[PDB]
């Protein structure tokens, strides 16, 4: 059982955007223990759309669906799951970061449980938030992802990950959330 | 000390706390016998020399007699002769032949140092501080001739390696590898420790175990050493911690390509080099002409990393920094690169200035934009006036106004690249560093000047100066960003295209020397793009230099702590950034940034006027802190590392008084723990018997809020003894560091004699 | 299959288990997108090669793109345009310059495989069974070409590359490095596996893990690749097993200097380089001249390491050597070597040669001491005729002998070296290698002769031929115990000093194939003292060598388990000996040396006539065991590695035929242990669902006291499914391998259908 | 290589590995009405190369809720014995004639393909052979909890301005927390 509270949390007094907060959540029991009276009027259209979203995908992330562990928290700075369906034509992909990086390397992210022959299509949304300083991003020079792969691209070669999409998602809690469809 | 024990033909070199020893065989070559800690001497060591009959083993000398170089330990190696491991020598002559063998012909002992004029080096003061050894050995095919340099420091476990090479005959010879130093040893049970990064993020430390094979780290960056290794190498026994075990360190004093190898053997032999990379070097040698390599600096300890560090800065401080900065305390400084980009004018320098006068800030410093049309990053480097836009009353009145108001006055400079757009390269573009037909590449719109050229380096001397002459400057900042590629040079043969990185070098020391010379007042910032030329060769010249980019409260702990090796903390700068940070975009305390920000130089890159007056207050209390406690800091201190970051979650130094008379620590957590173990906090350097009493300062952060904890349920001073505090610890209450901010935390303890 | 993807430009490579991708950049460089597991091809793959806005980054492309060298993966890279990483390529010009720029022009497919005349390689017996690409890059301000070419086999996962330089223009270049292959990747999580050693100890298995910087092996022997390092490199990720991983594997085929090197930057990406050493390299080209490189062979594989060394084995069985002894079993031979070295007689021949026909001998190969006067190690080498004084009849009458006793007859030649005493050194003594006016080193009393030139290696073999017309030899061994010291040569201009180590290759590959076209009947045996060139360049010219000089059960298990890596089981030579051993003095069971020369070559080094009637009955079962199982364990059957010397006590191996039918196992152990646990013993390659039967032997041999295991109180046909024989295992008893010797002891098994 | 779970109160079930040696290796509880957040009762024993996805394993777990106690034994002759079962710290049964005794089941799951597969084959036998058939293949509700947003301070009109608000989001459950009981006002009395 998991549940969303509010950002300045009582534990350990630390500060992490709200759709990290709801990836983490969605594997499990989703909920809120939380106050909508309190946020703000561009928090509160971004609750009701993860409800839509928790609505849609629980029955394949609760009943029937394989959890299989990519990347281990025990051993480095990343963290990353996923939960493939039982005729392995639906699958949600998570990826989680610790620290931000600056002047790093690439980051291939690499699938498991998949069938090869299989033609899938991949979806990701990266839209920015709310706390992005885009003129410092143009001063520096380094101022809808729907693509088809094969099921023995996506195992073998990982997921090109862009670390600027991990900066504009907040970039110290950053996290990353894929669809997979046979389609 | 130097003896000779002439009827065995060794050499003998010791202090109280090393011992060299080496001998000539019977081929007239170097042989080393042992390296290490004080040994009492005898006459004879002969018998140290082991040599047996193996398979595949071809001998140099005459029949009846038994001595191969793969078996044997031999100072400056050479390939040819019947050693099959990597030379220190390489000579190309006329026949076409690569093969040299010099002999031993005397040898001379005196006290003092020279000075090895092209290149920067350490001296020593007076005399009797030092003594010195010359051994000159000749070779009859080529009539050149080789002489090999040692120096032992008195009162430091500190030797010194050097080599010269002079050409007698008629003929020319090419040399294409030359080392300046290189040592043996008799086993492999070592690791090699280096420092390694990138830009935002240098000198990492990182250890390695020795295997069969080779080990190096070198540097083809042309223009400086880079920020992805640094010129120094230390091997350690593997039980060797912070304050015990044996360890091994050498350093080079040189700013340009380098080379550091370390080879081992399958007879368990390691061979340690390291010198100038050889990879696009060939220097060509007529009559009546020299070559000088750089100067290799080594030490040994046998207490741990703390005493080595420690020796290294305090040579670094006493001998190798200029006597005028040698004994003096840093200013506080305020810069505006942070708080306005390319976007100022005389108006908003005189309000950010003003300001920062109430505060204590003692120096004001003026960044890029102030020259040419450089409104951008396009254009208008290369040509030194000032903009009369942004500036009508120019350099000169900007700088009677800033001294009217009480402070100082710097500026920045970049000489030594230009812009296609800037006035230098309409005027004549044949001055670039480049090969004719071949497309020019270019790092941030800026490209190289050759100062292998001096028709180049004497006009960029003129329209300097006089701007530090109509003027009252009294600090000059030094900026690089851009590397060396294609190296060729238009004002040259088709021979000596071989030696334009080695030129470039010199001519920039040259042009460091005269500036230096002429205005011996003024104090110099070396920031070559934020740490990627920091060594000694640069401390030569400019006391203190800009040690990274990326000013955050952390980060700067792992790049300190990394960094503190081998260079001295009044080296490092340190300056405090905008709460939203430009680099990584995380928010810390204050509280934190400044105690990071005290073992440096101490600085700032606000803009105080938009500070809170909950800020203002704290900001006065560190500048009192600063120039209370720089003294102990900087001049007069020795520097304990306690806790490591690379291994584990927290951080500690600490420094103490020469005479165990007073000390300042540090502790610095990362990430946040809940329901965790106690917490003891160990201190390293003190004395035992003694009664100081410890202070700390606890006030609470303007975050932490104190109604949610009632909910949950949840100035210090007190005298101990020095071994109460060296074996039991501060215990440190894991709520006192909760209500600093929680995730990044610090505390400062201060201790007093009484 | 090879496919262009035209609107694209990529290449894409494969077969039924690998991938390679690449694609051409905007500037007309190759660089590589992925290489491993095959995967299926779409018509775009751009979205893999990804670019970003770095700091002190300089661009190759005009202003408005953004690419770099330092940040991509390239094949065949090079220095000084914007890439600060050790290159592999460098060619020096007349204006005095190193900056080259090659770029795409054409490309070309074809089914089948070329010869690389001057050098040794794999061949195609067919053209469905390999496919070959070759892409032409041209360098427009010198005038030269380069051609890079692929081979792709079927059948196996193996790819081959090479490189050639062809010079079109009047002017003339030097190319002073040369390697053959240059693989990068995104990352470093692996581990670098070598074979390191020295005489009597050679290629032990080490195992080093990789971090930023160079880590290289390297061979600097000039007239062979030496006994210290192997030509063979392997990357492995930490958690792969001898049944379960990811490795990959290169071999270079070439038998000189070499270097191969691994180099990881600060940004986590690995390069991997092979190729000729550039210590003392430099090829002048003129109009009209080519350059050719040594090849690389890669190998991956994705289930352990097994499956590479199979991939190796049966490809160098099949499509390396001559198809004269392709599918054919070696002879049983006997040596001399060992029961006279030096001191022998056409008598005490004959009686040797007669003792060893009873117990089944087919070989009778005599050694050093039949030419000149060859009497000791100082005199009569180069003199290449019948010494009458021992042998009177000759070669002929001895040969004749020999063949009427029922068996066949062997010689013993060193056609590479001289000593000062013979008749060739006062003949004219201007054909050895060295330099005027220097020191001559002297390995075994005995110089290298200079087959840089063609006159020197005529009169060899003129002097040689004969021998071989007159008499009826069928065997012969080259042995070559000296290294190549001062590389000077007499008849050369002073621009052709640097060609003389190749060159000399290249004339001992000459000399290999002029006896070989001449006498295709006579099997050869390659020697450099014991394994010094176990080269697959040498495993092209002659079938098997001589594995090692140590002949000790207990130390040949711990090399061959090392040789076994990348090279065949035929090739390795192997030979039982005497008890008290020669290099090592141990003593161990008669059955053990014979259970250890069973997986090679068998033979005998011994006097069959100083032995007791009870061991010459177990000579006479071992011979004809080895004679009823070499053609399972030589040319027909997969070699699986079980146990490793190098992490324990025990090792153990095994050997099944390729339906599997047929198998057959050994065990063997070093020290005895007292009181310890019960041991198993697994097998792996098998067919479950099969119902083999197992056979052993448990024969007490002598030294066993039964008569005081009676004091201490202390059938072999049994039929089990694979299933249990890989999950299970075969119990061992601790008390039967106590009967078998108790110190090093060995156990056999054999496995049979039903 | 000794697989198990150990944690504490904020902080529970951290992974943690260890090397087996000549001896006793142990993990108990305790706590008397609890297994306790310190350890968790399972127990992997997996080879030392063993990855997510490839190796061999055995898992063992005990189905009970109080003290438990799970050893590993090496004796001097590498032989490794594996025990699971009640705490016997303070447990002394006393049976007469006609009386029985019974012990809590051991589950153990065998794999050699890594972790996933021994980790699928747990998931799915609790999800399918374990849970109500009532609740065993339904999707739970979403629901809304009010400890953090009141705690102990709280009245009816407090909430039921929160529940309204929680019903155009899309919410279909709220929980009451604390405090509803009478004399609740501190953690002290009303319990």
């Amino acid at each position: 059982g998991s549940h969303v509270s509010a950002v300045p949390n009582h534990q350990m007094h630390r500060m992490t955007p709200i759709e990290t907060r709801a990836n983490v959540a969605y594997f499990g029991t989703f909920g809120y223990e939380l106050d909508l009276n309190l946020l703000s009027e561009a928090e509160l259209e971004s609750v009701k759309k993860q409800i839509a979203f928790m609505k849609e995908y629980r029955e394949l992330i609760q009943v029937d669906g394989d959890f299989y562990r990519l990347l281990s928290p025990f051993e480095g700075n990343e963290t990353a799951w996923m939960v493939v369906a039982q005729d392995k034509s639906r699958a949600v992909a998570a990826f989680y970061q610790r620290m931000n990086k600056v002047n790093a390397s690439w980051i291939r992210f690499k699938l498991q449980g998949l069938d090869a022959g299989t033609l899938y299509e991949v979806s990701c949304d990266m839209a920015p938030s709310a706390s992005y300083d885009e003129s410092l991003a143009k001063i520096y020079g380094i101022q809808v992802k729907t693509y088809r792969a094969y099921g023995d691209e996506l195992m073998q070669v990982g997921i090109p990950i862009d670390r600027e999409d991990l900066n504009k998602k907040g970039g110290d809690f950053a996290s990353l959330l894929y669809t997979l469809k046979k389609v | 000390a130097v003896i000779f024990h002439e009827k065995t033909k060794e050499f003998h070199i010791f202090n109280r706390e090393v011992s060299y020893l080496m001998r000539i065989m019977e081929n007239g070559q170097l042989e080393n016998l042992y390296y290490g800690k004080v040994i009492r001497d005898k006459e004879d060591f002969g018998y140290l020399h082991e040599e047996a009959m193996r398979s595949q083993m071809s001998v140099c000398i005459p029949e009846p007699g038994i001595l191969s170089m793969q078996y044997t330990r031999q100072e400056y190696p050479v390939y040819g002769t019947g050693d099959y491991r990597s030379p220190a020598l390489t000579v190309l002559q006329e026949n076409g032949s690569r093969l040299v063998d010099f002999s031993y012909v005397s040898h001379e002992i005196y006290k003092g140092k020279k000075g090895i004029p092209p290149l920067p080096s350490t001296y020593a003061e007076s005399e009797d501080e030092a003594e010195t050894l010359e051994v000159t050995l000749h070779d009859q095919v080529t009539d050149t001739d080789l002489v090999l340099t040692y120096t032992i420091y008195e009162d430091y476990p500190v030797i010194t390696r050097n080599a010269r090479f002079e050409q007698k005959g008629e003929q020319k010879i090419v040399l294409e590898r030359a080392m300046s130093a290189s040592v043996e040893f008799l086993d492999m049970d070592y690791e090699l420790v280096q420092l390694s990064g990138a830009w935002s993020r240098e000198r990492y430390v990182k250890n390695r175990k020795l295997e069969m094979g080779i080990q190096s780290v070198h540097s083809l960056n042309g223009t400086c050493g880079g920020a992805e290794h640094n010129p120094f190498i230390a091997l350690k026994r593997p039980q060797t911690t912070e304050n015990q075990g044996e360890v091994y360190g050498f350093s080079l004093v040189y700013s340009g390509n380098f080379l550091a190898q370390a080879e081992v053997s399958t007879f368990d032999m390691t061979r340690v080099m390291l010198g100038i990379n050889p990879e696009d070097f060939s220097w060509e040698l007529n009559q009546g002409e020299s070559f000088q390599t750089p100067e290799v600096v080594m030490v040994y300890s046998d207490r741990g990393l703390n005493k080595m560090s420690q020796a290294y800065h305090r040579l670094y401080r006493t001998r190798l920094m200029r006597v005028t900065w040698r004994d003096k305390a840093r200013p506080i400084l305020l810069n505006n690169w942070e708080a306005t980009y390319f976007d100022f004018n005389e108006e908003k320098i005189l309000k950010i200035a003003e300001k920062a006068k109430e505060a204590g800030v003692e120096l004001f410093v003026l960044d890029d934009g102030w020259f040419g049309a450089r409104n951008d990053d396009y254009r208008g480097l290369g040509d030194w006036y000032v903009n009369l836009e942004k500036l009508p009353d120019g350099i000169a009145g900007l700088s009677r106004k800033v001294e009217a108001l009480g402070l100082k006055f710097g500026l920045w400079v970049e000489l030594e690249m230009v812009n296609k757009d800037s006035d230098l390269y309409r005027a004549h573009p044949d001055w670039l560093i480049g090969a004719p037909d071949r497309f020019e590449s270019h790092a941030r719109h800026q490209h190289v000047l050759d100062f292998s050229r001096k028709e180049v380096v004497d006009y960029i001397y003129k329209m300097i100066a006089k701007v530090l002459r109509e003027s009252s400057i009294s600090y000059i900042k030094w900026d690089m960003n851009r590397y060396m590629t294609e190296p060729y040079s238009r004002g040259a043969d088709a021979s000596q295209q071989g030696k334009v990185m080695h030129k470039y070098i010199l001519g920039v020391y040259d042009l460091y020397t005269r500036l230096t010379t002429e205005f011996p007042e003024i104090l110099f910032e070396s920031c070559a793009s934020g740490g990627a030329r920091f060594d000694p060769a640069m401390l030569y010249f400019a006391p203190q230099t800009w040690t990274s980019d990326d000013t955050d409260a952390s980060e700067r702990t792992k790049i300190q702590y990394g960094t503190s090796y081998v260079y001295p903390v009044v080296s490092m700068g340190s300056h405090v950034s905008a709460v939203p940070n430009h680099q990584m975009h995380r928010m810390t305390p204050i509280e934190t940034r400044a105690n990071v920000a005290y073992f440096g130089t101490f600085g700032y890159e606000l803009d105080l006027n938009l500070l809170s007056e909950a800020e203002l207050e704290s900001v006065k209390k560190q500048i009192a802190f600063m120039k209370e406690y720089r003294e102990l800091i900087q001049v007069d201190g020795d520097f304990y590392r306690l806790l490591s970051p690379f291994e584990g979650n927290e951080t500690a130094w600490m420094v103490v008084a020469q005479d165990k008379s007073r000390a300042v620590a540090a502790f610095y957590q990362r990430m946040n723990k809940v329901n965790a173990s106690w917490i003891r906090f160990k201190l390293q350097g003190l004395d035992a018997g003694t009664l100081y009493e410890v202070s700390c300062d606890m006030a609470p952060s303007a975050s932490y809020d104190e109604s949610l904890a009632k909910i949950y349920g949840i100035v210090k001073t007190y005298r101990a003894y020095g071994d109460e505090l060296m074996q039991v610890g501060i215990p440190i209450d894991r709520e006192d560091l909760n209500k600093k901010g929680g995730d990044f935390a610090s505390l400062l303890y201060t201790l007093k004699k009484v």
